[PDB]
């Protein structure tokens, strides 16, 4: 049965640890956001055939450019991560994240995910964005990121009300498959 | 209630951490250093390349930092002094963090499917690789706790501030010393 090793990178503000954990668990943690998600497998079946998922986070790892790719080397794929409502996460997709995992993993495929889904409609982070002259990031944005780094698809989900976060998954199962 | 579940999280982590090391060392290495199985010569006798010093991490963690971890279960506010007490010992990381790159090298170029088998034969969810890289994750996740307490805890907390430093040198050190 085949086995696929996930790695989630990307920004502190995108919540990697508290995507993994809805995942995984089926709801948004909500009392409490661990701080910690150990490397996890679990058999799912995608398009029939049955899989066993692989998911590391790298929370923790954020200031630390040669730890990072310690956990690079054989991924079968990437999760690059920003969340919807910090441009400057979105930023890092293209400055930080996309750089080092081709450097390390040049076949690797790539699924660009947007996390926050749900905060992009939301007043109050709309309005504490206007007041840094910013706004969310919008579909097509994230089209376009995804294209110019080579990501077989863009997914937005949010961790909060499971809104595409299943799909993520499958999708980067997809990739593999 | 925030701050006690920061801690509660610390000392389950540390305790699933202590676990973790032990079945890498009972399963993976063990099989090694045994004599109960053909070894690859690709590998043979490089055991202290493939594990780099986790031995001397687990007995720290499994001899000393757990149980002062639980000393300072009701004492949330003061955890970052415990770090403060023990930060010589987690310079192996440092030593540990080094070596990780020749040990995937040496697992990919030579191991064949030895660590696979032993997987597979003791039915571990994790693989070799996913216990190697814990110590990498372990290090560099002690600063998150300690940021949360921060969020939570008083000016009654350079007993966490102190405490926070040690565990962002620590890792930093450790980055600083690779290639
Ligand atoms: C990884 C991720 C997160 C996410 N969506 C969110 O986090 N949404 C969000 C954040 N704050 N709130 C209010 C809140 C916060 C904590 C506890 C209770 C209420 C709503 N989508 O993906």
């Amino acid at each position: 049965m085949q086995a696929i090793k996930c790695v989630v990178v990307g920004d502190g503000a995108v919540g990697k640890t508290c995507l993994l954990i809805s995942y995984t668990t089926n709801a948004f943690p909500g009392e409490y956001i661990p701080t910690v998600f150990d490397n996890y497998s679990a058999n799912v079946m995608v398009d029939g055939k049955p899989v066993n998922l692989g998911l590391w986070d790298t929370a923790g790892q954020e200031d630390y450019d040669r730890l990072r790719p310690l956990s690079y080397p054989q991924t079968d794929v990437f999760l690059i991560c920003f969340s919807l409502v910090s441009p400057a996460s979105f930023e890092n997709v293209r400055a930080k994240w996309y750089p080092e995992v081709r450097h390390h993993c040049p076949n690797t495929p790539i699924i660009l995910v947007g996390t926050k889904l749900d905060l992009r409609d939301d007043k109050d982070t709309i309005e504490k964005l206007k007041e840094k002259k910013l706004t969310p990031i919008t579909y097509p944005q994230g089209l376009a990121m995804a294209k110019e780094i080579g990501a077989v698809k863009y997914l937005e989900c949010s961790a909060l009300t499971q809104r595409g976060l299943k799909t993520v998954f499958d999708e980067a199962i997809r990739a593999v498959l | 209630r925030k701050k006690e579940f920061i801690m509660a999280e610390l000392l389950q982590t540390e305790k699933a951490y202590v676990r973790d090391l032990h079945e890498c060392l009972e399963t993976y290495l063990w099989e090694m250093t045994s004599g109960v199985e053909e070894i690859p010569p690709g590998i043979l006798n490089k055991e202290h390349i493939i594990f780099g010093n986790i031995q001397e991490i687990y007995d720290f963690h499994n001899n000393i930092f757990l149980k002062e971890l639980e000393k300072y279960e009701q004492l949330p506010e003061d955890v970052g002094h415990c770090f403060v007490t023990w930060a010589d010992k987690f310079q192996m990381y440092v030593t540990y963090c080094k070596n990780k790159p020749d040990s995937n090298q040496l697992i990919l170029e030579h191991a064949g499917t030895f660590f696979d088998e032993i997987q597979q034969r003791h039915g571990l969810a994790n693989s070799i690789s996913s216990y190697l890289i814990k110590p990498v994750q372990r290090v560099t996740k002690y600063q998150l706790l300690l940021k949360e307490l921060l969020t939570c805890c008083e000016e009654g907390k350079g007993e966490l501030k102190d405490g926070l430093e040690v565990m962002l040198s620590v890792p930093k050190k450790a980055n600083d010393a690779m290639h």
